């Protein structure tokens, strides 16, 4: 038996943004953990006194990985506060705008941010050096296969780029989603172009991508057994599939303690104990959310707040969103399951909740959901209306508030809008990784991902690297958690 | 470039960034974001995608920084804020002492070859030190410069910049240093900035003064929508009046759009960036 070792990792690479992970391993495991965002800009404090329908262009700037999640939610929040009546093709064009980023961002965190924790790079900078037993398991062959694939993945999310700014105008950072609708109407010309690039794109994530995942796994099948944490998801829904407000792509609903709940937002409640805020803003809901940064504050060690849902620590992602709906296995998973793992397996809970809500799980849930977007993103193609108008033309308020909610690809976001004397009043954000990568609440319950870690395998005190893959797993964005 | 090429070493350091602009850089089309790693620049420290982490990954950058004192290139992107004691960005830890962004600038500015502000944050402070910001959001240009720290500076700005402003001004730093070595090179450089600090062949020209609308506008025929692509874009918010970049031509995403076709130009290359440029959506 071994005592205790405290490892800090700061930065945490491979994963977007300012992360220091701190853990505590006794015996071989972690026994606790703690996590701290670490570069604040206070995008809440920065929109007030603005035209509101400056936010859907300010807001975008929290992160330049996800732009258009931000994006998104910024534009439903202010259709809502402003009235304004979305046209149907404008709804799809959203859709197809947004959905084709989903295609870049889990193609970019697998390949570019996590198949290093597996694959062996070629020998030079930013591939080397690394950890000298970095616990890379993968044949020559498999090996090589992975780093052919990061580089091909390089072009196909470029491609997904372009997707992204056939109606958006250009990526990062949308310019075609506006208050009201998409600011420019897909041509017959442009969803040809659009549909070409997703060709290739589904050709990628079919025979490439998709089977990666599950091949690794299957060289990894400890992976699966570590990393559960609290087993609890939020999933606030998103896509939507009508004009009704009611049905959408992803459902939402809350799962925890083995239980299906309903989502109900009235229930979310920022505490900032732990985090590096005035103590008298602990306990909010964002519809009266307030952001005073107390960076001196004494036993706080993170800019991220700490959501809790009616008092639960819930993760967000893909994992989370394809637990709550469950659907049906890609053709391809069901196989490799079958010849990899000799799992009988038709729809996504037929994992079990062990081996979803686990490291690996989660790169499984990621790839899973990758191939879901691709028949929604072929039914818009389907649905789309080429020349129909997109936008309407809604006149600022001078009063009003309004609330989107929508799923970024690394889990559940929504902004909050009040408007006054026709300015933003207060702009609240509570965003994916903030559900993922907060700190403990006034109880001192942890966040997601530092429950997630309690229990991760450090055999080797000098090669941590469980650590960081556990972390990676949840495709973290410190910039979207601290906005 | 080939694989067994000169490839200068680069650190990658992120402020008050949003990773936007490492994103559009891993967007470029020729050369590809694969050919400029392997071919054409040694990145040796980047944390979005490098392979190490944390204090072992400072170490490196250090151990590197040491063997090319004064040649080494130093990307930021973000801001630098300074209020707090640099406590708004922590970008790593080693020896147990945590480190600022402040901290780092303070570090390894002083012995870079040449500073490259990529993005208008790091550029000119952008977003993060717009009105109602409070962590002393600073361009890097000054943060140097209050600190008495004399090394070169270019800014290549947007929100985020085009790849081929970014990659572009890397072959022109490096064809400039080819010909003329390091400090004649950047020499030659400095020649091409314009009083922002930007390279003329990508910020020369003005938006409005070669936009394909520019008939539109003179004759006052305004979109009132949107969707409206034959109308000017001014009453819509347009400000590419007041804008110097080549979107114009070059476009966006592999030419398949920009943001005047699209919907508006925000200005987003400006030193004024936002707020100057705000509201977007009226003139
Ligand atoms: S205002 Fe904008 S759309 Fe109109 S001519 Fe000038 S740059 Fe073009
Ligand atoms: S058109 Fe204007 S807003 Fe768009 S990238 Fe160029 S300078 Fe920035
Ligand atoms: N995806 C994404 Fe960004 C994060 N975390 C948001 O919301
Ligand atoms: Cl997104
Ligand atoms: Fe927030
Ligand atoms: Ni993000
Ligand atoms: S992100």
């Amino acid at each position: 038996a071994t005592g205790r070792t405290t490892i800090a990792i700061d930065p945490v690479t491979r994963i977007e943004g300012h992360l220091k992970a701190e853990v505590v391993v006794e015996n071989g495991k972690v026994v606790d953990a703690r996590l701290s965002g670490g570069m604040y800009r206070g995008f809440e404090t920065i929109l007030r006194g603005r035209d509101p329908r400056d936010a859907s262009q300010i807001v975008q700037r929290i992160c330049g990985v996800c732009p258009t999640a931000h994006s998104t939610a910024s534009v439903l929040a202010l259709d809502e506060a402003f009235g304004a009546k979305v046209p149907n093709n404008g709804r799809i064009t959203r859709n197809l705008i947004f959905g084709a980023n989903y295609l870049q961002s889990h193609i970019l965190h697998f390949y570019h941010l996590s198949a290093q924790d597996f694959v062996q790079g070629p020998d030079t900078a930013p591939f080397v050096p690394r950890f000298p037993k970095s616990d890379l398991r993968l044949s020559k062959e498999l090996n090589k296969a992975g780093v052919d694939q990061y580089i091909e993945a390089l072009e196909v999310r470029r491609i997904c780029h372009e997707m992204v700014a056939l109606f958006g105008g250009r990526m990062p950072h949308v310019q075609g989603q506006v208050v009201g609708g998409a600011t420019e109407i897909p041509t017959k010309e442009k969803l040809v172009e659009y549909a070409a690039r997703f060709k290739k794109v589904r050709d990628f994530v079919e025979q490439k991508y998709v089977p990666v995942v599950y091949t690794i796994g299957s060289k990894y099948k400890d992976m699966f057994k570590v990393g559960q944490g609290f087993k609890a998801a939020l999933c606030v829904g998103a896509f939507p599939l009508d004009n009704s407000g009611k049905k959408h792509l992803f459902m939402p609903g809350v799962y925890a303690k083995g239980k299906d709940m309903p989502f109900d937002p009235s229930k979310i409640k920022e505490y900032v104990k732990y985090s590096w805020f005035a103590e008298e803003t602990t306990g909010l809901n964002y519809k009266e959310g307030k952001t005073i940064p107390a960076p001196d504050k004494a036993g706080a060690y993170s800019f991220v707040k700490a959501p809790r849902y009616d008092g639960l620590s819930l993760e967000v992602g893909p994992l989370a969103r394809m637990w709550v709906n469950n659907p049906e296995l890609s053709p391809v998973g069901k196989k490799l399951l079958k010849d990899l793992f000799g799992i009988s397996a038709k729809k996504f809970r037929d994992l079990g909740e062990e081996a979803a809500f686990s490291l690996m799980g989660r790169h499984v849930a990621r790839a899973e959901e990758t191939y879901y977007m691709l028949g929604a993103i072929e039914g818009w193609l389907k649905e789309i209306k080429a020349g129909e108008d997109t936008v309407v033309m809604p006149a600022v308020p001078a009063s009003a508030e309004g609330t989107g909610f929508t799923e970024a690809p690394r889990g559940s976001l929504l902004h909050y809008v009040k408007v006054k004397d026709s300015k933003i009043d207060n702009y609240q954000i509570v965003s994916a990784s903030l559900w993922n990568c907060n700190p403990r609440d006034d109880m001192g319950q942890r966040g997601a991902v530092e429950e997630a870690l309690i229990g991760i395998p450090v055999d080797d005190i000098q090669n941590p690297v469980n650590v960081a893959r556990l972390i990676r797993a949840f495709d973290p964005x410190l910039s979207c958690a601290v906005h | 470039g080939t694989l067994t090429g000169e490839r200068p070493p680069v650190f990658w350091l992120q402020g008050q960034g949003c990773t936007g602009c490492s994103v559009t850089l891993l967007n470029s089309v020729h050369p590809s974001i694969a050919d400029v790693l392997l071919k054409v620049i040694s990145l040796e420290f980047h944390p979005t995608v490098m392979a190490w982490e944390g204090e072992h990954a400072i170490e490196h950058m250090r151990k590197v920084a040491e063997k090319f004192k004064g040649k080494f290139f130093l990307v930021i992107e973000g801001s630098v804020p300074v209020e707090a004691d640099g406590k708004y960005c922590i970008i790593g830890e080693a020896n147990h002492h945590e480190i600022s962004m402040v901290d780092a600038l303070k570090e390894f500015g002083p012995n870079a070859a040449a500073v490259l502000a990529v993005g208008t944050c790091a550029a000119y402070g952008g977003i993060p030190a717009a009105e109602g910001s409070e962590t002393g959001a600073t361009a890097v240009s000054k943060f140097l410069g209050d600190n008495g720290i004399k090394t070169p500076v270019v800014n290549i700005p947007g929100c985020p910049p085009h790849p081929d402003w970014i990659v572009g001004t890397v072959v022109l730093a490096l064809d400039a240093i080819k010909k003329n070595g390091l400090e004649g090179g950047l020499a030659e450089v400095v020649k091409v900035l314009d009083s922002d600090g930007r390279p003329t062949p990508f910020f020369g020209r003005n938006i409005h003064e070669n936009c394909p609308y520019l008939d539109k506008y003179d004759e006052g025929v305004m979109s009132a929508t949107f969707t409206d692509k034959v109308g000017c874009r001014y009453d819509l918010g347009c400000k590419g009046p007041m804008t110097m970049a080549d979107c114009f031509e070059r476009k966006w995403n592999g030419g398949v759009n920009w943001c005047v076709q699209n919907a508006v130009c925000i200005g987003c290359v400006e030193p004024d960036f936002p707020d100057g440029k705000s509201p977007f959506y009226q003139a």
